């Protein structure tokens, strides 16, 4: 949601 | 074995703008 | 957290977000016991009534922040999933009865001014702590109010627990051992309490014998937010001590 985007990294 | 010590208050002997409060409770 | 105010830099360096990938948004609060141990209410993984049953490979967690929607950089860190334990007796299906659980991280995390983790209760520190009047902490990226929307940043609130027979005449619900419940009464005149967005989040008392913080209840459950005569139950950590140990020592 309006979360800032998390580094994909992480992902 | 070092838990429940916060590196930004009681490392460095600073309170926090409410503790007071639960110490005052435990009467 | 109702009625609550915004949380001091580093005032809990071991509250954890339990963060849901797809799609991106706050999915319950946490603790961080060990460099590698985060504990948690039970029913943010498991919730059959809600088809709520997330696997490990399905979250993030989110340690280090004040923020709620922004990727606070050079200060939190998440970490991944490796393993989920869930108390085998544990009430979904009833009271959510031992709502309790533990989540092994793959790569241990790296403490600083922002991540610390909290103590475990024994029952020296549970027995003379755990008693109604003496006020516990609690604090989560929640909603403010039972229906603003939610916190910028951290919100945290100081309870004070409340009585047995007081708990188990504010609902229908059976009321175990496993939980107590905190909050102030209608007369009182102060209020706060945890809300949808909470659970998971640590409930916790500073000892006064040697000034260390300790996590006596995880937020569990709940009938409304900041209700007058409704209260909040939080998990009896002290009392599934023994599971959590278990678990660990066999991992
Ligand atoms: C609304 C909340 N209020 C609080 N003070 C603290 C946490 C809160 C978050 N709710 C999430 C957990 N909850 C889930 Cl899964 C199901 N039913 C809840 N409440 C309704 C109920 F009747 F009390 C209840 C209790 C136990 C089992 C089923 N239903 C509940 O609470």
């Amino acid at each position: 949601g309006d979360f800032e985007e998390i580094p994909e990294e992480y992902l | 074995a070092d838990c429940g010590l916060r590196p930004l208050f009681e490392k460095k002997s600073l309170e926090d703008k409410t503790e007071r409060e639960l110490l005052e409770s435990y009467i | 957290i109702v009625e609550g105010s915004d949380a001091e830099i580093g005032m809990s360096p071991w509250q954890v977000m339990l963060f849901r990938k797809s799609p991106q948004e706050l999915l319950c609060g946490a603790s961080l016991i060990s460099d590698r141990w985060v504990l948690t209410a039970a029913h943010c993984l498991l919730y059959p009534p809600w088809d709520k049953n997330f696997t490990e490979n399905d979250l993030l967690v989110r340690i280090g922040k004040h923020s709620r929607t922004r990727y606070e950089r050079n200060i939190e860190k998440i970490s991944m999933l490796e393993k989920i334990y869930i108390h085998p007796r544990y009430n979904w299906r009833e009271n959510l009865d031992r709502d309790i659980a533990l989540m092994k991280l793959k790569k241990p995390v790296a403490f600083s001014d922002y991540i610390h983790p909290v103590c475990l209760p024994d029952r020296e520190t549970a027995a003379s702590l755990l008693q109604a009047g003496y006020k516990g902490r609690v604090t989560g990226w929640g909603n403010l109010k039972e229906t603003k929307g939610q916190p910028s940043v951290l919100q945290v609130v100081n309870l004070p627990i409340v009585e047995r027979p007081v708990c188990k005449d504010s609902t229908r619900i059976r009321i175990t051992d496993n939980m107590f419940c905190a909050g102030y009464k209608p007369d009182e005149g102060k209020r706060g309490d945890a809300c949808e967005g909470d659970s998971g989040g640590p409930f916790v008392m500073k000892s006064p014998f040697n000034n260390r913080w300790y996590q006596m209840g995880i937020v569990s459950w709940g009938e409304g937010c900041d209700r007058d005569g409704k209260y909040g139950f939080y998990t009896h950590v002290f009392r599934l001590k023994k599971w959590i140990q278990k678990v660990i020592d066999q991992f």
